[PDB]
């Protein structure tokens, strides 16, 4: 079993009040069954688009989640991943620069 | 150098549950999706059919339709025969296709529980050094199936290069698309850490460097290439610096799409 690495980054320069796209890229996991949510202020965002799961040269799986977002200085955004390799869900908050 | 990969993922959960899903990639652009849910192979591009006629495509599709059911039956049946020694859950991955050259080489690799165990090479299937010894007998059996060996050899040696040359022609404008990067700077709010962000570029080759005037700052750490959802790439390059030394620094970007007019962001 392999633990998912999680990276969160924005499609365009994050400018407050401008609509944008936030990406959550989950990598290096096995087995492929996995549950990925993106969060605004700690709540599940409803419309989260997902790429088809694929895998790398080393056979580890990867997948890209993405959703529309508008950054402001009153909002946090995160990506929570549940997977058999980890006891509890792992969450990565958006760096705010990325 | 374009590498065509068909990536098959099979999960077997217990005896009454399994799914097989596939995705196909020409280089870094996804060309096909084949969900367990669907009887047919779906296109993720307008040119996903290559130069194959509607009939020629259906014949190839049928062959893979037959394969998927047969493969599932065979793995289910192997597990019953080996029980309780080999038992659920089981994950099988196949990576198969061909790497084109100015000429091509083909491959078919199989992983079991995340480890590479089996390949097709030449005229036969074979386990690889260090594979579990219980795979040797099932692979010998499979190697007796002459017709399967012959179809696999056709598929690897001939069909794959022929079909990909069809994709390279049919999807030329899409494969040779130029998308421009946008960049922006940030830092961790002791020595600071400057981050130059570069998103939206295609194709993959790119150059990102921190600069002071014309001097490349060789402490520049290049991050991994992260995909965007719109078939463009994301990359960041960071530099660890002392405070007060950030004046006069800049991030310089070069990319094919920019036509020699580099991006320069002064800190
Ligand atoms: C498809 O292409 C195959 C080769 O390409 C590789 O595999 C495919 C799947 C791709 O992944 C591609 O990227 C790879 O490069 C091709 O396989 C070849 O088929 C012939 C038989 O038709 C084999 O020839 C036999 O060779 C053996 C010796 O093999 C050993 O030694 C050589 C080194 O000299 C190594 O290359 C091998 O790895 C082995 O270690 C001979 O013993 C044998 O000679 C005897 O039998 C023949 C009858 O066939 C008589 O004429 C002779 O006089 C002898 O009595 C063969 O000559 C060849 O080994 C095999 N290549 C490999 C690498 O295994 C396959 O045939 C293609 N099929 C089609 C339908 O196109
Ligand atoms: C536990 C981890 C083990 C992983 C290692 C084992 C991997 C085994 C992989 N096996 C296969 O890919 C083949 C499975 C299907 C095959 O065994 C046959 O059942 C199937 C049907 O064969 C019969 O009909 C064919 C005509 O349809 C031929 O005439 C054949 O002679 C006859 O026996 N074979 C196929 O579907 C062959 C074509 C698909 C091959 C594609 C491989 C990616
Ligand atoms: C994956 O896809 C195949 C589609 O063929 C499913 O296989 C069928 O499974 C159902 C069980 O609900 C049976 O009624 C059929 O006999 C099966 N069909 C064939 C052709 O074998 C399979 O169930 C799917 N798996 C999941 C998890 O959805
Ligand atoms: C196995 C080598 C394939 C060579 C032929 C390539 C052109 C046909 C593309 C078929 C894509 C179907 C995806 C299923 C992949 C699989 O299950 O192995
Ligand atoms: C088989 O596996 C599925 C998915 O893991 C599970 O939900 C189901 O309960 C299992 N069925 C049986 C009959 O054991």
């Amino acid at each position: 079993q392999k633990t998912p690495q999680i990276q969160v980054y924005s499609r365009h320069p994050p400018e407050n009040g401008k609509p944008n796209i936030l990406n959550c890229y989950v990598t290096q996991f096995h087995p492929p069954h996995i549950e990925i949510q993106m969060l605004k202020n700690g709540k599940k965002i409803p419309k989260v688009e997902m790429s088809d799961m694929s895998f790398s040269k080393d056979w580890s799986f990867y997948i890209l989640a993405h959703t529309e977002f508008t950054p402001t200085e009153t909002d946090t955004y995160a990506c929570r991943v549940k997977h058999a390799s980890m006891a509890e869900p792992k969450t990565v908050y958006w760096d705010r620069d990325m | 150098n374009y590498t065509f990969r068909c990536l098959q993922m099979s999960s077997f959960a217990n005896r009454s549950w399994s799914r097989t899903d596939s995705v196909v990639w020409l280089g870094d652009l996804q060309t096909h999706r084949w969900s367990n849910d669907s009887a047919t192979i779906s296109f993720t591009k307008p040119w996903s059919q290559g130069k194959l006629s509607n009939q020629q495509w259906e014949k190839l599709q049928h062959m893979f339709q037959v394969y998927r059911v047969s493969f599932t039956r065979d793995i289910q049946e192997l597990v019953k025969m080996m029980s309780p020694k080999e038992d659920y859950p089981i994950e099988i991955q196949l990576s198969a296709g061909c790497e084109m050259y100015p000429a091509s080489e083909s491959f078919l690799h199989v992983a079991f529980q995340g480890k590479y165990v089996v390949r097709f090479w030449g005229t036969s299937w074979q386990t690889v050094p260090g594979a579990p010894s219980w795979l040797d007998l099932p692979i010998k059996v499979l190697n007796a199936d002459q017709g399967t060996s012959a179809t696999v050899q056709m598929l690897l040696n001939d069909t794959c290069p022929l079909f990909v040359r069809g994709l390279l022609e049919a999807g030329k404008s899409d494969l040779e698309k130029q998308e421009k990067p946008v960049a922006w700077l940030s830092s961790v709010p002791g020595h600071r850490q400057l981050v130059c962000h570069v998103s939206g570029f295609y194709p993959k080759p790119v150059w990102v460097m921190w600069m002071r005037g014309d001097q490349e700052q060789q402490g520049t750490h290049r991050g991994d290439f992260l995909p965007n959802a719109d078939e463009t790439w994301y990359l960041q390059a960071t530099l660890d610096v002392e405070a007060g030394e950030e004046a006069g620094l800049a991030c310089r970007v070069k990319h094919s799409s920019l036509g020699g007019q580099d991006i320069i962001l002064y800190w």
